[PDB]
RNA sequence: AGAAGACCCUGUUGAGUUUGACUCCAGUCUGGCUCUGUGCGGCGA
RNA sequence: AAAGAAGGUGUUAGCCCAUUGAGCCAUAAACCUGAGCGCCUCAUGAACAAGCGAGUAGCACUGUUUGGGAAUGCAGUGUCAAGUGGCAGGUAUUUGUCUGCCAAAGUUAAAUACAGAGUAGGAAGACCGAUAGCGAACAAGUAGCGUGAGCGAAA
RNA sequence: AGACCUGAGUGUGGCAGGACUACCCGCCGAACUUAAGCAUAUUACUCAGCGGAGGAAAAGAAAACAACCGUGAUUCUCUCAGUGAGCGGCGAGCGAAGAGGGAACGAACUCGUUGCCGAAUCGGGUCUUACAAGGCCUUGAGUUGUGGCACAAAUAUCAUUU
C-alpha cells in the first residue's frame, strides 16, 4: 500500500506521452450511465441460458442478440467493420493489451468511447472483468 | 612373444645394453622433437629438410571430393576391357567402350603404347592420349 | 525452361543429360509476397507509439540536408549497410508527408 | 591395485631407503614401504590391460 | 620483511621515503599517508583536514 | 488478429510511449522481492508464445537478476600459476543471465517445474524475466496431453541442466550445421567421442 | 641415438589409459560379436513381432552426390510425396502399408523420379493388404487364400519384391564414327573450360573495351 | 658410530624476501556513455 | 547313451549320489494373441486471403572457447532489425545473379555410454593362488591409530 | 453499501527437501607436466569444487549439407584423416566436417501466430458397477482466452443417418 500509492503520483508527476494520456481522458457521466444500460440487455446469455436453447434444440432434432466481449472477439468486429460502438475500459493492468485499441477504430472509423470501467464492464456483462 | 626378446638374453648382464658410463636415464635429449633447431639441428636439417615454414595458400575447408581426378594411361586400359574382347578388337571394325568413371580413373593419360583400341568414355584426357588413340584406331567419349 | 546440361564435365552447363525438371511452389514461397496486413498494423503502431531515439535524430538532421551523413549514423547503429540504407529509406517518407 | 594407500616417501635424514612409505600409526602396516614392483601390497611392474 | 613494508635490514631503517602517496594500495599506504609537509612545524600551525 | 498488435507494440520498446511504461514498471519492479508471483503475465503475447495458457495449474513468476559482468572470487584478487588465469574483474561467466534466472526460481520453487521465460524489464542494475512454471500434480495438468510430458521425471530440474530455451542458447543448439559441430549434442559428447582411444578388437 | 626415422607425431599426451589416478579415455571393442549376435537376435525377435510385413520398410533409389559419387546409387530415406502421387498413391495412407515418405526430397530430375515410381509399382502388386474385418471385405484386399499363404522378408533391405538398385547397363561394343575419327576431342574439352575458367577475366576485358 | 655435508661447486632444481628486472593483477584515481527526469535561460556552431 | 556334464562321496567314477532330457503342474496384475474375444456405455473414420515466435537476430568493445583462421560458438554491456523478406553457402568490403533452408516456442522410441553405481540372475577365463589376487579367501573398512579430516592391518 | 485489482490470515487436498552419482546434463575450473629454460601454447575446455535427472541421459524432425545425375531429423560405428584441411614462440605440438559402406528406424508430432468459430473448456460436486476423454448440475476459475476446425503427407467449412 505504501508503493500502489506512490506509483500513483509517480504517475501523475511524470511527463505522460498522448498515448496514455488518452485513457485519463473518460467519457462522462450521462454517456457512460447510458453506454452500460445498453450494454446490460445486450449482455451474453449466461451458462443456463445457454445450456437451455440447445437442449430445447436437441428436442427439434429428436444465440439472440448479445454484445461482443473479449478481446479476441472485438478486435475481429473492428476488422472486419461490424461494431457500430465499442467500449474500452481504462485501466487494464498490462495497459499494452488496450494501448493500440483507440487507433485501430480510428483507422476504420468505428466510434469509440474510453469509460471509467473494467469493473463496471464486466459488472454489464456477467463476468468480473 | 615375450621369450623372442632381447631382455631374455642379456637377463643377468645388469646394464641391458645401455652401459657403465651412460647410463639409460629418462628423456636424456628432450620429449618428443625438442630442439629441432637448436641441439638437433644437425638431425633435422641432414634427413628431413623441408621441415620448418610456411609455403603457398590456405585452402580453407578442403574438401577432397570435388578435387577428385583418377589417373589411367593407355597402355593399362586393358585392365578395364574382359578379356573375352579384347580379342574381338580390330582397327576399323567394332570396339570395346571402356566407361572409365565406372571405374574410378576420372582422367586418361597417353603413357606407352595403347595394346588393344577401344572407344573410351572419359571425362578428362590430354593432348597426348587423344591424339594416340585416334591414329590406334579407337577414340575417347567425353562424359560427366 | 531449366536449361538443360551438357554431358561433358566441364563448361557452361557442365552435368549429366538427365531432363530436369521444374521447380516446383512451396510454402515457403509465401515469403516474398506483400503483406498488406502486416503493415497495415505497423502503420496503425507507428501512428501511435511516435519514433525511436534513432528515428527522430536520423532526420532531424535529414531536413538540413546530411543524407551520407544520416547514412553513417545508421549503420553505426544498426550494424547492417543494407539495414541503414532502408531505415533512411523509411524516414524519407515520413518527410514526405 | 596396489596404489590404494597414502603412502609417501619419509624422505632422507633417516636410516631408512627412499620409498613411499604407509602414512598413520598403531597398525603392523603403518611405516611399511609401498607403490613399488618390490614392495609387498605394491602394484606390480607394468600392470596389464584389457586393452592388450 | 614480511610484515610490514619499513621491516628488514641490518640497521632500523626506513629504507624509502616514508611519505605514502593517497593512491597506494592497502599494505603499502603506511608511513606518513598523503603527507603535504613534514618535519617539525616551525612557525604558525595550519589547520589539518581538507 | 488480436497479437499483431501487441506483437508490433512490442517492437516498439524504444519509442516514447513504451519508454515510459517500462520506466514506471522498472521503478515498482525494484521495490518488489527478487522472486515475485504475479496472477496474469506482464506479456501475454509473450507468454502464450513461450507455452503458457490459462489453465489450473500454469503460474507465472518474475525473477529477478543483477547486470554486468562476473567477479571471479578468488580472495583479495590474488590468483596463482599461469598468468592466462591471472584475471579477476574482465571475466564473464558462460550462461546468460536468463538461465540464470530460471535456475534460481526453480531451485527455490522445488514442487514446480519451469518451463521456459521471457525478458520482461531492464534497469541499470537489474534485469527481470518471468519464469512460466507448472505444477505437475495438478489433475488438469496430467489429463491434458499437450503439457502432460512435464509431469514424467526426466523433466525434474530442467533449467539446472540446460534443457530450457535460454539453457539451449548458451550451449549452441541454435546452430546446426558446420558452426555447432564441436557442440552437438553436448561438448562434452564430442569431446568424448573425438577423443577416446578406440582399440577395435582385430587389428 | 636418433636416425633417419620419421618425425613421431603419435598424439598421445591427453590421460587416455587408466592408470591409478586417471579413470581413462578408451573404448575397446570386446563385446563386438555379443552384439552382432544380439542384434540379429533382436532382428529374429522382431521378424515375429511384426510378421508378415517386411522387416524393413520400402526405401526409395536414390543417387549420390558429390562428383567423386555421381555414378553411384543407393537407397534414400523415403519417397517423396509426388512420387508417391505418380503412383497413385496417398502419402499419409503409404506410411501405413509398409512405405517409407521424404516430405524434403525435391525430385529435380525425371529419370530419377521414374526409377521410384516403377519401385512403388511394383510394391503394389506385390502388396496383399489384409483386411480389417475378415468377414466383411472392404476393398481390394486379400481373400484368405492369401491372407494365409503370406510371408515375410529378412532381406536386410526390403529389395526382396522390388529387386536390388538398378545400376546403368554398360555399352555395348560399337564402331568408331564418321565424326569421332577425325574430331579433336581436348580442344572441345579445353575451349568448354576455358569458357568457364575465364569468364569474367575476359568478360570484364570486353567491358573494358565498350568503355572506351 | 650417529646423518645421502647443514661449508663450496654443479643443475637450463627450489623456496622465503627485495627492487627504476621481465610479464601481468587487485586497489586508488581519471575520462566517456549510462542510470537521468522538468523548466526559464546563456555561451556556442 | 537323444544322457561322456566338468559337482559330491575315505584313492583316478558315464554305472554310488546329485546332475545331464522330453515333457507335467500351478499362476495378482501387467505383457503377448484376426490392434485375442463377447456385452454395456462412449467416441467418430469413409461414403452419399491472411500470416507463421523482438531487447530476438545482428553490429561494436571486452572476456573466453574452437581446427575455424579480418573472429567457430558463447557471455557481459552499449546499440538494436527486416518482412511491398531473412539466414547459411569456411578471406574482409560495396554491388549483383544463384542455390539451400525458414532461427528467435515444445515433446519424441531404437541404434550409443555405464571409465571406482545399484537390484535380480546367468556365462565364464592361455588371469591370481594366501608377501599373489580386492585393504579384506577369516566376527575386514575389522582390531588399532590420530583432537579431527582421516589412516588402516596381521590373520 | 458493494465491486474489481493488489496483497494477508486460517481450513482442506497435495508436492519439493536427503541418499546414490559408474555413465550422463549444466556451470566452475587448476597445477605438476611438455616446450630440454619460460610467460603464449601444452597438460585440458581434464582433476578437484557446485547443481540436476534417468535407466540411460543428451541430441532430434532443417533458418541442414552441398555445388551433384544431387542429398534429406537425431545418435552411433568403420572410414574420412594424424589429414599436400586447418590452428600453432607456424615451436613443442594440436585437430575436424561433408561425402561413402553400415547399425537403428512403423518416426514422427504439439502449441503460438493467421483465418473461421467463441466457454463448445477446466476444476469441483453428484448419478450411472465408473475420482468414465458419459450425462446432469455449479460463478468456482476463465473472455487480460480455455477449446474446436484448416494450414505442403493440404484440397479444406458445417450438417445426418447410413
Ligand atoms: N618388437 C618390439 C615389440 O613390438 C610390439 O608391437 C609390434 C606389433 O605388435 C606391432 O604391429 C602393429 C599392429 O599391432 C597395429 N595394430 C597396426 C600396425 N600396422 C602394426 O605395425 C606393423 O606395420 C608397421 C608399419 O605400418 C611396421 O613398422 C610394424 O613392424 C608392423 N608390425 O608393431 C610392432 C612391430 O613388431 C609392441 N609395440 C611391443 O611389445 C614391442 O615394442
Ligand atoms: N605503471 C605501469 C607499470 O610500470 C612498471 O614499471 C615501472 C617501474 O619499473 C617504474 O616505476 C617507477 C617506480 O618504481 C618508482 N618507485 C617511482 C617512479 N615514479 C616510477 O616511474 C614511472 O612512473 C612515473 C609516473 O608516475 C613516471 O614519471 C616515470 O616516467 C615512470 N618511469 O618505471 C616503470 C615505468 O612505469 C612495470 N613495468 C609494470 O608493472 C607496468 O608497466
Ligand atoms: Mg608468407
Ligand atoms: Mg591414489
Ligand atoms: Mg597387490
Ligand atoms: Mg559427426
Ligand atoms: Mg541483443
Ligand atoms: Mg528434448
Ligand atoms: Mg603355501
Ligand atoms: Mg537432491
Ligand atoms: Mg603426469
Ligand atoms: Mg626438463
Ligand atoms: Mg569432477
Ligand atoms: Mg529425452
Ligand atoms: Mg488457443
Amino acid at each position: 500500500v505504501t508503493m500502489q500509492r506512490k506509483k500513483r503520483v509517480l504517475q501523475r508527476r511524470l511527463k505522460v506521452p498522448p498515448a496514455l494520456n488518452q485513457f485519463t481522458k473518460v467519457l462522462d457521466r450521462a454517456s457512460r450511465n447510458e453506454a452500460l444500460k445498453l450494454i446490460k440487455k445486450y449482455a451474453p446469455e449466461t451458462r443456463k441460458a445457454r445450456r437451455e436453447r440447445l437442449h430445447k434444440a436437441a428436442e427439434e432434432k429428436k444465440a439472440p442478440l448479445a454484445v461482443v466481449t473479449g478481446l479476441q472477439e472485438v478486435t475481429r468486429a473492428i476488422e472486419k467493420k461490424q461494431a457500430r460502438m465499442v467500449v474500452i475500459a481504462n485501466n487494464v493492468d498490462p495497459v499494452e493489451l488496450v494501448l493500440w485499441m483507440p487507433n485501430l477504430c480510428r483507422a476504420n472509423k468505428i466510434p469509440y468511447a474510453i469509460v471509467k470501467d473494467m469493473a463496471r464492464l464486466g459488472d454489464a456483462i456477467g463476468r468480473k472483468t | 612373444p615375450t621369450r623372442f626378446k632381447k631382455c631374455r638374453h642379456q637377463r643377468g648382464s645388469t646394464f641391458c645394453g645401455y652401459g657403465r658410463v651412460g647410463k639409460h636415464r629418462k628423456h636424456e635429449s628432450g620429449r618428443g622433437n625438442a630442439g629441432g633447431m637448436h641441439h638437433h639441428r644437425i638431425n633435422f636439417d641432414k634427413y628431413h629438410p623441408g621441415y620448418f615454414g610456411k609455403l603457398g595458400m590456405d585452402h580453407y575447408h578442403r574438401k577432397k571430393n570435388p578435387m577428385w581426378k583418377p589417373t589411367i594411361n593407355l597402355n593399362n586400359l586393358s585392365r578395364l576391357i574382359a578379356a573375352e574382347e579384347a580379342a574381338k578388337a580390330t582397327k576399323g571394325g567394332t570396339l570395346p567402350v571402356v566407361d572409365l568413371q565406372s571405374s574410378g580413373y576420372a582422367k586418361l593419360l597417353g603413357n606407352g603404347h595403347i595394346q588393344v583400341p577401344c572407344i573410351v568414355k572419359a571425362r578428362y584426357v590430354s593432348k597426348l592420349a587423344d591424339k594416340k588413340i585416334r591414329k590406334a584406331g579407337g577414340a575417347v567419349v567425353l562424359q560427366a | 525452361a531449366p536449361t538443360p546440361r551438357t554431358g561433358i564435365i566441364a563448361g557452361f552447363n557442365k552435368g549429366h543429360v538427365t531432363t530436369r525438371r521444374p521447380r516446383q511452389p512451396s510454402p515457403n514461397d509465401r515469403f516474398a509476397v506483400p503483406h498488406k496486413h502486416l503493415r497495415a498494423v505497423k502503420a496503425i503502431i507507428a501512428d501511435l507509439v511516435g519514433l525511436s531515439p534513432l528515428e527522430k535524430r536520423v532526420q532531424e538532421f535529414l531536413r538540413v540536408g546530411k543524407e551520407k551523413r544520416a547514412l553513417k549514423y545508421c549503420k553505426k547503429r544498426l550494424g547492417d549497410f543494407t539495414a541503414a540504407k532502408k531505415k533512411r529509406s523509411k524516414m524519407e517518407e515520413a518527410l514526405r508527408h | 591395485s596396489g596404489m590404494n594407500h597414502s603412502a609417501h616417501s619419509w624422505g632422507t635424514g633417516r636410516a631408512v631407503a627412499r620409498i613411499p612409505r604407509i602414512s598413520g600409526g598403531g597398525t603392523s602396516t603403518s611405516g611399511a614401504g609401498a607403490f613399488g614392483n618390490m614392495c609387498r601390497g605394491g602394484r606390480m611392474f607394468a600392470p596389464t590391460k584389457i586393452f592388450r | 620483511p614480511v610484515e610490514h613494508p619499513h621491516g628488514g635490514g641490518n640497521h632500523q631503517h626506513i629504507g624509502h621515503p616514508s611519505t605514502v602517496s593517497r593512491h597506494s594500495p592497502p599494505g603499502q599506504k603506511v608511513g606518513l599517508i598523503a603527507a603535504r609537509r613534514t618535519g617539525r612545524i616551525r612557525g604558525g600551525k595550519a589547520v589539518k583536514g581538507a | 488478429g488480436a497479437f499483431m498488435y501487441l506483437n508490433e507494440l512490442w517492437k516498439k520498446k524504444s519509442s516514447d510511449v513504451m519508454r515510459f511504461i517500462q520506466r514506471i514498471r522498472s521503478w515498482e519492479f525494484r521495490h518488489q522481492h527478487t522472486v515475485v508471483r504475479l496472477r496474469r503475465p506482464t506479456r501475454p503475447e509473450k507468454a502464450r508464445m513461450l507455452g503458457y495458457k490459462t489453465k489450473q495449474g500454469f503460474c507465472v513468476f518474475r525473477v529477478r537478476v543483477r547486470r554486468g559482468g562476473r567477479k571471479r572470487p578468488v580472495h583479495k584478487g590474488i590468483t596463482y600459476g599461469k598468468p592466462k588465469t591471472s584475471g579477476v574483474l574482465g571475466m564473464k561467466l558462460n550462461k546468460n543471465n536468463q538461465a540464470v534466472a530460471e535456475q534460481r526460481l526453480g531451485k527455490r520453487f522445488g514442487n514446480l517445474r519451469v518451463l521456459n521465460s521471457y525478458w520482461v524489464n531492464m534497469d541499470s542494475t537489474f534485469k527481470w524475466y518471468e519464469v512460466i512454471a507448472v505444477d505437475p500434480m495438478c489433475k488438469t495438468i496430467r489429463r491434458d496431453p499437450r503439457i502432460n510430458w512435464i509431469v514424467n521425471s526426466v523433466h525434474k530440474h530442467r533449467e539446472q541442466r540446460g534443457l530450457t530455451s535460454a539453457g539451449r542458447k548458451h550451449r549452441g543448439l541454435r546452430h546446426k550445421g558446420h558452426k555447432a559441430s564441436k557442440l552437438r549434442p553436448s561438448y562434452r559428447a564430442a569431446w568424448r567421442r573425438n577423443n577416446r582411444i578406440v582399440f577395435l578388437r582385430k587389428r | 641415438p636418433k636416425g633417419n626415422n620419421a618425425i613421431p607425431h603419435v598424439h598421445q599426451k591427453k590421460h587416455w589409459n587408466p592408470c591409478s589416478s586417471q579413470k581413462g579415455n578408451v573404448k575397446v571393442f570386446l563385446n563386438q560379436p555379443a552384439q552382432k549376435h544380439r542384434r540379429r537376435r533382436l532382428r529374429l525377435l522382431k521378424a515375429k513381432k511384426v510378421f508378415p510385413r517386411p522387416l524393413k520398410a520400402l526405401r526409395p533409389q536414390v543417387n549420390c552426390p558429390t562428383v567423386r559419387h555421381n555414378m553411384k546409387r543407393r537407397l534414400g530415406r523415403g519417397f517423396s510425396p509426388a512420387e508417391l502421387k505418380a503412383a497413385g498413391l496417398n502419402p499419409q495412407y503409404a506410411a501405413t502399408i509398409g512405405i517409407r515418405v521424404d516430405s524434403r526430397r525435391k525430385n529435380k530430375s525425371e529419370e530419377g523420379m521414374n526409377v521410384n515410381v516403377q519401385r512403388l509399382k511394383t510394391y503394389m502388386s506385390k502388396l496383399v493388404l489384409f483386411p480389417m474385418n475378415h468377414k466383411k471385405v472392404q476393398k481390394g484386399e486379400a481373400s484368405e487364400e492369401e491372407v494365409k499363404a503370406a510371408t515375410q522378408d529378412r532381406s536386410r533391405f526390403g529389395d526382396a519384391a522390388v529387386g536390388a538398385v538398378v545400376y546403368p547397363s554398360a555399352e555395348t561394343p560399337r564402331a568408331v564414327s564418321a565424326e569421332e575419327k577425325s574430331m579433336c576431342v581436348y580442344a572441345f574439352l579445353k575451349k568448354n573450360h576455358s569458357a568457364v575458367r575465364f569468364f569474367g577475366a575476359r568478360s570484364a576485358r570486353a567491358a573494358r573495351k565498350e568503355a572506351a
